[PDB]
Order: structure tokens, then C-alpha cells, then sequence
């Protein structure tokens, strides 16, 4: 069982970062790559006390991967593995699918296949980037374009940031987030969407933080990917595949976009007084005060949701807990779906990272619920994209690239015919 | 008389690691294959389950099944895991992902014919054999997947041959996997006929047993596994020890199954007593008896007293008396005589052993034939036309190419298998 | 020939205990279900209170039952605790709160399943008993409240055996409750039709027997239910001990209740003397038949001298002469002509065993119907009268669903009970 | 068989302090948390070595919650537990229930929601506040207005103080202390009263100080919320219940307010010379100088009492103790009421607070009864408010926050009533 991670632009190598510093403390694994088994499924040995990753680091920009190359991770990473460019997307999704996309696409799409050859199990790809800007807009939706064609039938996985409705930094935002929505629909089997507020919220009420900068926020999303593969790596009571999780979750073809959630997450002082069990725990998934993205819940149906356990778990109790939230009329799920839970259960403890803001504990439950109160999410953008483009804004700089006019027609004909699915299945 | 052993799936092996745990120690055997018994009857029948090797050892007649190599590890290295031989582990490498479709069509047509070499080596290597015993678990990709497609691939070779399965039937209240209906409805239509003697056993009744009855605080699947493992051990007594009164698996499949497609059977077990209050009971035959019919110890989510049972079978052990045995049968039937059928005289089949478990002076196992399974089927199908009739999830099985006349086919002889008992309640 | 035993309610408890602490000793039986008798009469009658055990051990056939958890660790912790079997400690969670709406309605409806089958495997085990017996407060809200649930159950199971209760009236110079008159009144109307016998004690007179004729300073209940187990140990002593003259439990009922509704009984007992006093007395049976019959030394409250007797009986313990037992309960009643009803002659009935009390030579008990019982029931009503006048505390029965028809036939059937005492007189 | 205790206003954090550093010497359970049971009726486990309050701290000004986050007792309160405001209320009860009291009512209640959660057999909660403020008296108001809909049947127990006729401190506190009466008559099962200069005459003359401050005269209530929950905690010779006492108490719907008292409070040295029987201090329960609220009970007939015994106690001498007070012309009792007097014994002596002014006693009684005398705290103090709203002073600052003109005519008229049901069954 193999599996390659892909980080794209500044938002992929940042939460890149975060995530190999992770992984080498889970497996004991030095900065230089040796162990003073199973750690196979991301690493690489080479000969005898030498692990390398299965990474890419992939950018358009100098300044953002020279960081990598001297920081204290830099004996870690095979150097050729790691591709900078020249000049950056300049914020342009037009630039990033035609006029550079097509510069460097060859170069990375040539290094996969080294490092889809010494996999012999393989299950899929792990994509890292976010909406926002024009390097993981353009560039990476030329990857999931070129890795479609090439392999097929194996699942592929990407996670996102969609750009806040209130919080955002840029100007042009709306443009790239409803270009994207292309690709991101029929060449990604399961679509995790991640938002930037609701990170900070969770800082200040639960984590108690003041100042939550970028370090922190990426911190919260290396957790929840360590969580997920979990499943490859150890063993426990009851196990659930990557393959196995899409078929329980996914219910129709066109509805591949889960909503995630974590707990616990403590301060180091707040944890002395909490008792931790898996009754109580478990409710706190399901409050929409610490859903990841701005949603509400108490407006969408349920139909599927997954809870992954890691510790100290019995299932003699969580049958109660997940019968316990049955009885509440509060918590809403569609008629047609009797049953609506997926458990796994695992063996081994989660790890704490020196320097970080969790404190240690016996459980952690990671839950992935596919609800249809994200609805809003892109209705809600579309009003901002559909009032820039009467006007016709901006469109200057995209128009002398390459995309013609009603590119953006068919932008919000794919965004329309999607928000009557929810309704449909809603 | 031997019988070899197929287990499959991830359910099955933890089932099927304690039967190998417990049956040792009943017959003597160490955990590396040496004897160190004191009766001579460990002896006399030992080649049930065990086959002669060089430097006098024995090694079991299993043939173990897997789909995924992560539980081959365990099984493996856990306590009396090197006594199976190499080759009987016989395992995959992708995986079932919970599909009966994978189970069936894509993966299972591969591996399919690796185990049956090892089963017709096991097979050439007995004189004269009767049965094949199989365990898994109803509701998953693998066990249902692979589990359905060995059972026709070996009721063609050998048609003359009694068949038994010990499956695991899912319940709504126990629920664990969004996709269970689908699998328990696709698998039922061809044990309506590929097999002769059927045990249904559902995961919530395990745990009112380990609750109520058992006074434990923490069940894990280390003690439910143990429960079914004696009953498994105590069918097959009078294949391997004497008694005043014997039964082998062909007298009870010809005593017990009135019509052929009645044979979906409850177990139960007597005692079941803590370790708190076993100093406050006698030991004499009565005591177990009226426990046996008790509709709070059962082994399935079925009240019996919603319907009549036709038949039943209780099965002894120690040394007892033969009067105080039929005597108080016909306490229960004329004492009760409501919840019998009334044109079936003397329901009841009888056989005592001899030799008892260890460390104990009785025990005894139920085996009753209810008109009750008629409720377990419509609770599940209800799940099912739920989701069906809106077609969710349904272009995953739909991918393998399976046609809506298979769901209509499992739905109509699932019913036509609900009509069959009512009638002759 | 055995009886059941069924505890309710705190002060039944209390009571319990004490019971089973003396009647262990009488038959030998360690605290720990042990034998170390000397007698072989002790082994000959032991199965009407016991039933035996594996390994040499016998428990008591006792249905312990609570409507809250506080009351149930103490009778398990206390001495003879570890007896009982575990099964049999029945207990509720929320309690009563001093009601008899609460107790019968909208508690008692749910824990009265959970008894009545215990109740129902006690009453299977025995070959042929004959009676159930029943200790509970007539004041409180679960002992009245469920005591009158079981009583009404019990009975229509069994309608042709014998039942008794040793219930505990309230009084006025001890009344301890606010709402005590409701409580007694609604109780009461069930015990004049459902229960074949009743024995009522007064919880003031319990004072005055250990002040003045035994000498105590300080009562407590520990010693209050110790002079009460001794009335209930003797009655039941002819089942258990061989004697020239014999009398169980179905021989008094017949020889006392002159008419279905009159069964309302008067203990007493003696002899009860201070331990530095004792030295001082003779050992012969004069002495034991005038403090029978003494107003002073009867244990509820009222005085015989306010009316006739209508019949008694004497239970006498010890190797005693049949001539002088019977001339002089004719000395009495030829002495005391004015105080024993004119149209039954001989009114005394006799009853002689063999075995004595532990550490005595002698010992006598009386039970003796009167007519004085009349009054302490319009005493208890003239509490209740002035009450239901003005619709004080009323609110709280009326949220449970009763209605004033409830009570106003609690007052008429009282009445019609007392009506029949004076006629009778 | 839980309970949970709320703290509101300054008064409650005045009281509920000392009640807090009696209850953890109770139970051997130290300032840091630890024990070096039976305690489980108010105190929760997490893990090992570590117990915490079922409490919650409720304030709307910033100042006297600050003192006990700084206090020795700070590590046993969950730091979510301790709740405070912005802008106090400035004596307005318009203020405390309408404008500044909307804006925390909701934090709270979500944690009451929180802290019910652990309870498997709840019977009720215990308020501590008072009539004096605005913050306890609108506020307060509130929570029970939301605390009886969402649980209905649940016993709920307020400790109230009432403002004294003469020994005040505030202006316009009769417009407070009548416009709290509604909320308390319909929405209060069981209402304790007390006045706060009558703690000083028994702090006068019986304990023979100087100079009571408002350290003592929190210790004296404290003492009486122990004794009645300590049937709930430990084991006697008789026993009564929360439920099972207002059954005996309570005779009709409208008519909740019982008066309490204590016996015996004494001092060090005085303590040597007299001999401490059962027989006189349940006769020092009805003298009328040691009565807690100033009223005559020789102007009232007694129509309900209650007796808790703790210590080394004997039922026997109890029913002569209680035969006695029942000769006497004296102390009166209504004709319906043969007897009222239900008793408790248990077997626990209480326990000495250091730095507190009572000396070591093995035997204690509490005294709660029902009379009638308690017409004359009302009507006579109805007088005051009345007297206020003929000129209709100071209604300006009421007015404009909302509530209407005629507010104070259902003011006077639920009381004219509440006074009126007093005379009837008098
Ligand atoms: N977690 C995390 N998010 C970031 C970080 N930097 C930027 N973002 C998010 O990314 C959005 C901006 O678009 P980018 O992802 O930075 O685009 P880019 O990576 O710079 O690529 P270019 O458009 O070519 O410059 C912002 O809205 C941020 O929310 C980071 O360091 N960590
Ligand atoms: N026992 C006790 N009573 C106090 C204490 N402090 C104040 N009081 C009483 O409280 C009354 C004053 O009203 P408060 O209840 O304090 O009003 P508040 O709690 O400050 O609420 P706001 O009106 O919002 O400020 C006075 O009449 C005192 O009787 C104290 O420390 N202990
Ligand atoms: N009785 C019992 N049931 C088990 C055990 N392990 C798993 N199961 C049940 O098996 C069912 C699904 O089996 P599954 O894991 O899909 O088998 P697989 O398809 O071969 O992997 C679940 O509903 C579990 O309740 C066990 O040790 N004992
Ligand atoms: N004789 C006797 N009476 C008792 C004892 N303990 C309590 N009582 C009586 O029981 C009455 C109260 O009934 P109670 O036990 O509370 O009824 P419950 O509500 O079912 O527990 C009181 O009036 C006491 O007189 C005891 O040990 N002996
Ligand atoms: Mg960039
Ligand atoms: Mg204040």
C-alpha cells in the first residue's frame, strides 16, 4: 500500500511543511533520515538508515521553496524532487491553465512516474492547495487534468481552502474560485473544503490562542490528514479503508464534498479539569460551533457521516454514544438513510507535537460528515462573481491570455447545475 | 467421520482463532502440536480435526481464508497461532472495500482458485468425510462476497455431503456500516439452497446475554467470540466422546429440518452464570432445562413467544440420568402446551455425553427450530426497500454490472422465504 | 409444606434482618451458609425456610425488595449479610417520597414485573408450600403503597393458599409523619378482602414493654425488632420441631377467624423479664399463662378489659405436662368469666412442642382475636377526619389520577369494618 | 442522585464563597482538587486524583468574580464555569431582566444544559440571591423563567435574603423587592427566606461578638444548606429526602415560604458550661429571639415544622422531646394539623470550619417551618413601595427601558393576593 503527497503554491508547501514535520515524529524518524516496518506506506529506504519521503514540492515561485532548501528539514527531501519556476501566476487563473501551466506541467508529470514506480499497491495521490490564488488554481487544476487521463480507476484526493465570504485578503478572489470548479467536480473522487475563519474561531473560543498566525492554522489541517491514513499504518478493532470509506460516504456521483471536524482540542491548562471519554466527545463533532467551514448545519440533512476513534476506545459504549445522538430530533437525517455511521476504531495513540498548541491525550475522534448545509457556501459566492462580472471588471487581464468570453458562462452553468443536486437529493 | 474447517473474511478469523484456542485444550493438544492428556478418549477420535504428522505432532484440518493481509498478522502471532501449516493461509492483497459486488465478481473470481487446491488436498487426504463447517459474518464485502461463491462451488462437487455455516446476521440496533441492507439481502438468496444447516446469530443479542445475564462491565470482542465458540464445540460432542445416548450431524439435519428450506436455526447455551453468584446454585439437570427455553437467553434478536416452535434440540453433558432427562421434556410441552405446534407429538430430540467440559459437572446446548426467524427477515428488508426504491449508493454495485432484476430476484424469494413460515406457524 | 419470604419497604428490612439473624441459630447455619448443629432435628423440617445449595451450603427463600438504593447496602454489609443471593436484592432508583399515590401508580407499575418473577421461581422450586409471609409499615409510602400492589397480584394467582402479613400501625402519641392518616386508611381497604390473616402491632406500645416490664433506658430499633421476630419465629415453630400437639399455620386460621372479615390479631409473648430480675422467678408454667393474658404486656395499643375476647390460642415451647396446660386455661376462664364471649365455650386453643428456645428451659406465645381492635381504627380515623375536611395536603395525592370517591369509600368501608367488632362484641 | 448549586449577583458569590470551602473540608478534598464515596452528589472525577464543583459562578460586573480567579480557591473551578458581564446592572430590575440580562441569559444556560448532562438522577438546583440588587433580582428572575420550561417536574430551591425594614442600604429597594415576588410565587417549588439584620442579634447576643461583617453572617447560611443535603449524603437512623420533605411540609400550592433556624451556635468559652442534650435545643428552635427573619410566630399558628438531628441521637427521647413542646398553649398549631412534625436523624456530627465562630458540638438541629406569622414581612413592607408610587418617584429610569406604567399594578395586586391566601387558611 503506497501513497504520494503533491503540494502546490505558497498555501500547499506552507500546510506541506506542517505535515512532514508530523509524520517524522510519528515513525521516529530523524531530520536526517534515519530510525533510531510500517512507516513504508510514505517513506522510501534506501539501503540501510536512509528514509526519504514521497513528496513533491511543486511552485512557480523562487522565494517560497528556497525556505525548504535551507531551513532544518533540508537533509530530508531528495533535492530534485523539489521544483521552483521563474515567474509567479501574478494572482491569474488564465496564466496559470495556458501560458505557464504548460511550461512546467511536463517537467513534474515526468518525476510522478518515477515515483509511481516503486509503488506496487498503489492507492492514490494526496493534493494540497487552496482556491485563493492563481498557482493552485491554474497549475494544479492542470495536474488532476493530465493525472485523469493517466491512471483512471484509482481514487485521487485534494485538499482545498475556499476563500472566506467576509475575511478575504485579495481583490480578484471570486474570478479563480468559480473557474475551479471545473475540474475540481468531475476529476476528484473525494473533495475536502476547508475554510480560513472558522480555523481562527476555534483559536480563540476552544484553544484559548490570542494571536493565531499562520503557523498554528496550518497545524489544525496536518492533524486531520494524519488522522485519516491512519487507517494504512497501524492496526485496531475495526479498520476502514480509503477505498472502503468512499462507498459509505460518496452517494451519488455528484456529491463528493464532506465537511470536516476534530476533537478534542484543549489548551494545556483546561485539560487537567475535563474528564475525556467517548460519550461526551463525540457530541462535540456534531456542534456546529466547531464545524471547520462556516456552515450551519441546523439547516441541512444529513446522510452520511464517518467517525474515526484513536486510543483508548471500546465498542461496547460507542454503539450508545452514536444511538444516544439517534434519539435528538435536533440532529437531522434524510428518511430515505436508516443507517448513516461509519466506524473505525484504532489501536494506536495520537502524538503531540513539541511546540504546538495541543496537550496530550489517550483519545482523539476525527469525523467527516457529508451534509447538504455547504449549499450555501457557493450560492452565497456566486452573488460576489456574478456582480463583478456585469460590469465586466478586470476581465482585461484574463481575456489577452488565452480564455474567451464565455468561459465564465460555462463557470456558472457548472455552479448552477450543482446547487440543484443538493436541492434534488436535498 | 472428520470434518474439515473453511473460515473466511475479517470476522471470521477471530471467531474461528478462539474455536482453535478452546479446542485444544479440550483434546490436550500444546500449543506447538505436542499431547499431554491423561484419558485415553482424547485418543480414540482424534482425527476429527487433526491430521497425523512426522515426530508425533498434529496440525488442524483448517483452511484459512482472507481477502486483505492486515488480519493474516495477527492471527499469526496471537497464542496458539503456529499451530496452523504455511500453506493454508491463503489471503489477497487489494481488498473488498464493504461490496458484495467486489466480493462476488472482481476479486473473488481471482483468489477463488487457490483455496480450492488446498480444500481438495484436504479432502483426497480423509477417508471418509461428511462435512464441511464454514464461519463468517453476513453484513461485510468479504465474508458475504467470497463466502456465497465458495458455497455454490462446493455444493456442485459434493451433493451428497451435509453443509453447515455459523454466519453473523447484522441488526438495525447494533448498526455500524451504511451499505449493510445491501448485503444481507444479496447473500440470503442462494443460502436458500446452497447450504442444509444454517445458524443465525445477531451482535445485539450478544450483548444483552454479556450484560444482563453475565454481570460484565466491558464487552469486548475477546468475550463475544468466546460465546460462539462453545457452540460450535459442543454440536459436534458425540463425534469425539461416548454417551448412553448419541447424535451426529445427520440425525439432527433429518430430526429437526421438516421441509427443505426451514432450516435457520437460534442458538442458546446453559450455564451462563457469573463469578459472584455461582456459589449460590445447586447442580442438577432442572436448573438447566427451564434455562435453555428462556426467551431472555437466546442467541438471536428473537422473542420466541411470538410464534410456535416446530422443533428443538438439547444436547447433554456429564454424567446423567436418562429418566430426568425425558421427564421433564414433557414438563415443558404439557405445562406449556400454547407455544408448540400441536401436530408435531414430542418436539423434542434428545442426546447425552458423556466425558464433561473441564473444570465443570454439567452443561448443555439448545438448538431450537422457531417459526420466530419470520420477524428477523422483514426487519432487515425494511432497510433495504428504504434505499433501493431512490437508488442510493446503488452505481457502486452498478460499476460490476449487476441488473435491478438481481435486487427484484433477492427481494422476491426473500419473500417468498417470509411467506413459507407463516403459513405453518 | 414451606413458606416464601417477601420484605418491603426500609423499616421491613430492618425488621428483616433481625429475623433471619435468630432463625439461622436456631437451625445451626453459620453466617456463611455453613452446618455446625448438634441436634438431628434441626436437619429433619430445615426446607421450609431454606432451599440447598452445591457444595454443602443452604441460602434463605427470601424475596428482598426496596424502592430505594440507600436502605439496600446496609442489609447487605450488615452481619449475615453475605446469606442472601445476590438475585434476590430488588431495588428501585427514585424512591416515594412518603406517598401512597406514588407507591401503587407511577413507581410500583414498573418494579412490580421484576419481582413477581422472582416470586414466581421461588414459588416453582418448592415441591408443596402453603404459604407466603409478608413484613411492612402500615405509615409509610412503599411499604403501604406496594405492599397493597403485591398482596392484590399475589392473591389471584393463588386464591387457595394461606398468606400472612405482620404489619406496623401507626400512633398517635409516637406520629412521626404529616400526612400518616392518608396513608394508613387507603392501605387498609385492600387487607380487609385481600390477605387471609394480619397481625397488627402498635409502634407506641413497643415503649412501654421496654421501660416497664423489661427495664430499658435506651430503645432503639435495634431492640424493638428484636421483641417482633420472636413473635414471627414462634408462630412457625410446630413445622420445624416434632411436639405431642400440633398447630400450623392453616389449623389456626380455621380455629380463630370466626367470620371472613374478623382476622385482625393481637400478639403478645413471655416470658420477657430484666437480666438482673431473672434470678428471682420460679420455672413452671403459672407464671407463664398470667403474663399471657396481662393487659399490661401486650404489645399494640389497646386494653383487652374494654372488651370480650372471642378466642385465642397459647403456643407453648418446652417439655411441659398436658394437664396442667389445659386446667388452667380453664382457671382463667372460670376465674374471668366477664371477659370472654358467653356463646363459644372453650375458647383456648392449645398447641405444645418440644424443642426449647436456646438457652432457656420455657417459653410461651399468645395470639388472641379480640374486640378491642375497633378502637384503634376510629382513633387512626378521627386523625384522618379532620383532614380531609378542608382538602389539606390533598393536591399532591390528586396528580396521580385519584379521585374523592377514593376516599370517601376509604371512610365508608372503614366504618363498615368497625360496625362489625361492635355487634360481634 | 445529583444536584447542582447556581451562584448570581454579588450575593451569591458572597455566599456561595464560604458555602465552597465547607463543603471540600467536608469531604477531605483540598484547595488543589485531590482527596488524601458519597461525594459524588456534588463534586465530578476526572481520572485520578483530580475533583471539581457542579457549580456555576454568574455575575454581570466584572469585580467579584476577579476575587476568586486570583483567591486560594481557584484551581477548583472550571474556568468556563466562572461567568461574568461588561456593565452591571445599576439596580434596575428593567435593566436586569429586559436589556443587560438577554445578553448573557443565553452563555449560561448552554453550560446549565452542559453541566445536566452528568446527572443520571437529578432532583434539583440550589440559587443563591437576593431581593436587595438589581442584578439578582431581574436576572435571576430570568433563569427560572428559562430553567421551569425546559425541565417541568424538577425541583427547583432558591435561597432568598429579603431586605430589612430598617437596616438597609439602598434607596429604591422596595420597587425591587416587589417586583421579584411574581417570578418566585409561580416559578419556585420550595423558597427559603431570611433578612439580614437578624443575623446579627443572634450574632449579637448568642455568639457574643463584637462586630459581624459579612464574612460570619455567610457562615451561619452556609451551615443551614449543609444540613438539609446531608440526608442526601450520608447513612442514619431515619431518613428524608428532598422530595420527601416538602411533602411534608408544603400543604397547598400557593404557600412555599418556610423560615428556618439553627441550633446550637455558641461561643468557645461559654460552650464549657453548658451540657448539650437533646432535650432543650429542639426547644431553642422556637424561641421567637432566635427565630432567623424578625416576625412574631406569637401572632401566627404553626401549621407544618420539620426536624434534622445530626450526631449521636436516639429516636426515643425525639418523641418525648416533641410531646413535650405539644402541651404547651404557648406555641399554637391550627386545629387541621394533630400532628407536623416530621424528624430526620443521621448519624454524621457536623463539622467546625476553621476561622469560623462556632464552637465543636456532637449533636445539631435544623428547624423548618411552615407558619403563618410571615404575612406581616410583606404587607408591612408593601407599605413602603407604596408610599414611593404615589408621587411616582424615580419611575423615569424603569420606564425608559422598557417595562410599562402599569407594571407595578400586577406588582401590587399578585401580592395583595399572595397576603390574602395567608389570612384565608390562617
Ligand atoms: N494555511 C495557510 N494558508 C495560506 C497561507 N498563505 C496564504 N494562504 C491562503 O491562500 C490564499 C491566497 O492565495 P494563495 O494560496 O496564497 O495563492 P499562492 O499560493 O500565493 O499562489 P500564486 O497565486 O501563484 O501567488 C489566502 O486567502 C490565504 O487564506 C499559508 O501560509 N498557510
Ligand atoms: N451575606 C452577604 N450579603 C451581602 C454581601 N454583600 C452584599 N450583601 C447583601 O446584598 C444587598 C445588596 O444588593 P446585591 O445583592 O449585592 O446586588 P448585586 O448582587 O450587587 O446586584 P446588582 O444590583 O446588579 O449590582 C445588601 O442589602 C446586602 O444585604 C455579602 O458579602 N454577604
Ligand atoms: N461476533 C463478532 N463479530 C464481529 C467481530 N469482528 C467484526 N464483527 C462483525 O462483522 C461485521 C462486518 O464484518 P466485516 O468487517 O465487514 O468482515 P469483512 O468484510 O471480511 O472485512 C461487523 O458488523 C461486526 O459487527 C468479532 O470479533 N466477533
Ligand atoms: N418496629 C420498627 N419500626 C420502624 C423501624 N424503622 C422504621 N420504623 C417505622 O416505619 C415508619 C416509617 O415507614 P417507612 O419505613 O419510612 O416506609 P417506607 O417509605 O417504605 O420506607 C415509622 O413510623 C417508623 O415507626 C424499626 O426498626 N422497627
Ligand atoms: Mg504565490
Ligand atoms: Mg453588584
Amino acid at each position: 500500500r503506497e501513497c504520494i503527497s503533491i503540494h502546490v503554491g505558497q498555501a500547499g508547501v506552507q500546510i506541506g511543511n506542517a505535515c512532514w514535520e508530523l509524520y517524522c515524529l510519528e515513525h521516529g524518524i530523524q531530520p536526517d533520515g534515519q530510525m533510531p516496518d510500517s512507516f513504508n506506506t510514505f517513506f522510501s529506504e534506501t539501503g540501510a538508515g536512509k528514509h526519504v519521503p514521497r513528496a513533491v514540492f511543486v511552485d512557480l515561485e523562487p522565494t517560497v521553496v528556497d525556505e525548504v532548501r535551507t531551513g532544518t528539514y533540508r537533509q530530508l527531501f531528495h533535492p530534485e524532487q523539489l521544483i521552483t519556476g521563474k515567474e509567479d501566476a501574478a494572482n491569474n487563473y488564465a496564466r496559470g491553465h495556458y501560458t505557464i501551466g504548460k511550461e512546467i506541467v511536463d517537467l513534474v508529470l515526468d518525476r510522478i512516474r518515477k515515483l509511481a514506480d516503486q509503488c506496487t499497491g498503489l492507492q492514490g495521490f494526496l493534493i494540497f492547495h487552496s482556491f485563493g490564488g492563481g498557482t493552485g488554481s491554474g497549475f494544479t487544476s492542470l495536474l488532476m487534468e493530465r493525472l485523469s487521463v493517466d491512471y483512471g480507476k484509482k481514487s485521487k484526493l485534494e485538499f482545498a481552502i475556499y476563500p472566506a465570504p467576509q475575511v478575504s485578503t485579495a481583490v480578484v478572489e471570486p474570478y479563480n474560485s468559480i473557474l475551479t470548479t471545473h475540474t475540481t467536480l468531475e476529476h476528484s473522487d473525494c473533495a475536502f473544503m476547508v475554510d480560513n475563519e472558522a480555523i481562527y474561531d476555534i483559536c480563540r473560543r476552544n484553544l484559548d490562542i490570542e494571536r493565531p498566525t499562520y503557523t498554528n492554522l496550518n497545524r489544525l489541517i496536518g492533524q486531520i490528514v494524519s488522522s485519516i491514513t491512519a487507517s494504512l499504518r497501524f492496526d485496531g478493532a475495526l479498520n476502514v479503508d480509503l477505498t472502503e470509506f468512499q462507498t459509505n460516504l460518496v452517494p451519488y456521483p455528484r456529491i463528493h464534498f464532506p465537511l470536516v471536524t476534530y476533537a478534542p482540542v484543549i489548551s494545556a491548562e483546561k485539560a487537567y479539569h475535563e474528564q475525556l471519554s467517548v460519550a461526551e466527545i463525540t457530541n462535540a463533532c456534531f456542534e456546529p460551533a466547531n464545524q471547520m467551514v462556516k456552515c450551519d448545519p441546523r439547516h441541512g440533512k444529513y446522510m452520511a457521516c464517518c467517525m474515526l476513534y484513536r486510543g483508548d476506545v471500546v465498542p461496547k459504549d460507542v454503539n450508545a454514544a452514536i444511538a444516544t445522538i439517534k434519539t435528538k430530533r435536533t440532529i437531522q437525517f434524510v428518511d430515505w438513510c436508516p443507517t448513516g455511521f461509519k466506524v473505525g476504531i484504532n489501536y494506536q495513540p495520537p502524538t503531540v507535537v513539541p511546540g504546538g498548541d495541543l496537550a496530550k491525550v489517550q483519545r482523539a475522534v476525527c469525523m467527516l460528515s457529508n451534509t447538504t448545509a455547504i449549499a450555501e457556501a457557493w450560492a452565497r459566492l456566486d452573488h460576489k462573481f456574478d456582480l463583478m462580472y456585469a460590469k465586466r471588471a478586470f476581465v482585461h487581464w484574463y481575456v489577452g491570455e488565452g480564455m474567451e468570453e464565455g468561459e465564465f458562462s460555462e463557470a456558472r452553468e457548472d455552479l448552477a447545475a450543482l446547487e440543484k443536486d443538493y436541492e434534488e437529493v436535498g | 467421520r472428520e470434518i474439515v474447517h473453511i473460515q473466511a473474511g475479517q470476522c471470521g478469523n477471530q471467531i474461528g482463532a478462539k474455536f482453535w484456542e478452546i479446542i485444544s485444550d479440550e483434546h490436550g493438544i500444546d500449543a506447538t502440536g505436542a499431547y499431554h492428556g491423561d484419558s485415553d478418549l482424547q485418543l480414540e477420535r482424534i482425527n476429527v480435526y487433526y491430521n497425523e504428522a512426522s515426530g508425533g505432532k498434529y496440525v488442524p484440518r483448517a483452511v484459512l481464508v482472507d481477502l486483505e493481509p492486515g488480519t493474516m498478522d495477527s492471527v499469526r502471532s496471537g497464542p496458539f497461532g503456529q499451530i496452523f501449516r504455511p500453506d493454508n493461509f491463503v489471503f489477497g492483497q487489494s481488498g473488498a472495500g464493504n461490496n458484495w459486488a467486489k466480493g462476488h465478481y472482481t476479486e473473488g473470481a481471482e483468489l477463488v482458485d487457490s483455496v480450492l487446491d488446498v480444500v481438495r488436498k484436504e479432502a483426497e487426504s480423509c477417508d471418509c468425510l461428511q462435512g464441511f463447517q464454514l464461519t463468517h459474518s453476513l453484513g461485510g464485502g468479504t465474508g458475504s462476497g467470497m463466502g456465497t461463491l465458495l458455497i455454490s462451488k462446493i455444493r456442485e462437487e459434493y451433493p451428497d455431503r451435509i453443509m453447515n455455516t455459523y454466519s453473523v446476521v447484522p441488526s438495525p440496533k447494533v448498526s455500524d456500516t451504511v451499505v449493510e441492507p445491501y448485503n444481507a439481502t444479496l447473500s440470503v438468496h442462494q443460502l436458500v439452497e446452497n447450504t442444509d444447516e444454517t445458524y443465525c446469530i445477531d451482535n445485539e443479542a450478544l450483548y444483552d446475554i454479556c450484560f444482563r445475564t453475565l454481570k460484565l462491565t466491558t464487552p469486548t470482542y475477546g468475550d463475544l467470540n468466546h460465546l460462539v465458540s462453545l457452540t460450535m464445540s459442543g454440536v459436534t460432542t458425540c463425534l469425539r466422546f461416548p454417551g448412553q445416548l448419541n447424535a451426529d450431524l445427520r440425525k439432527l439435519a433429518v430430526n429437526m429440518v421438516p421441509f427443505p428450506r426451514l432450516h435457520f436455526f437460534m442458538p442458546g447455551f446453559a450455564p451462563l452464570t457469573s463469578r459472584g453468584s455461582q456459589q449460590y446454585r445447586a447442580l442438577t439437570v432442572p436448573e438447566l432445562t427451564q434455562q435453555m427455553f428462556d426467551a431472555k437467553n437466546m442467541m438471536a434478536a428473537c422473542d420466541p413467544r411470538h410464534g410456535r416452535y416446530l422443533t428443538v434440540a438439547a444436547i447433554f453433558r456429564g454424567r446423567m440420568s436418562m429418566k430426568e432427562v425425558d421427564e421433564q421434556m414433557l414438563n415443558i410441552q404439557n405445562k406449556n402446551s400454547s407455544y408448540f405446534v400441536e401436530w408435531i407429538p414430542n418436539n423434542v430430540k434428545t442426546a447425552v455425553c458423556d466425558i464433561p467440559p473441564r473444570g465443570l459437572k454439567m452443561s448443555a446446548t439448545f438448538i431450537g427450530n422457531s417459526t420466530a426467524i419470520q420477524e428477523l427477515f422483514k426487519r432487515i428488508s425494511e432497510q433495504f426497500t428504504a434505499m433501493f426504491r431512490r437508488k442510493a449508493f446503488l452505481h457502486w454495485y452498478t460499476g460490476e454490472g449487476m441488473d435491478e432484476m438481481e435486487f427484484t430476484e433477492a427481494e422476491s424469494n426473500m419473500n417468498d422465504l417470509v411467506s413459507e413460515y407463516q403459513q405453518y406457524q
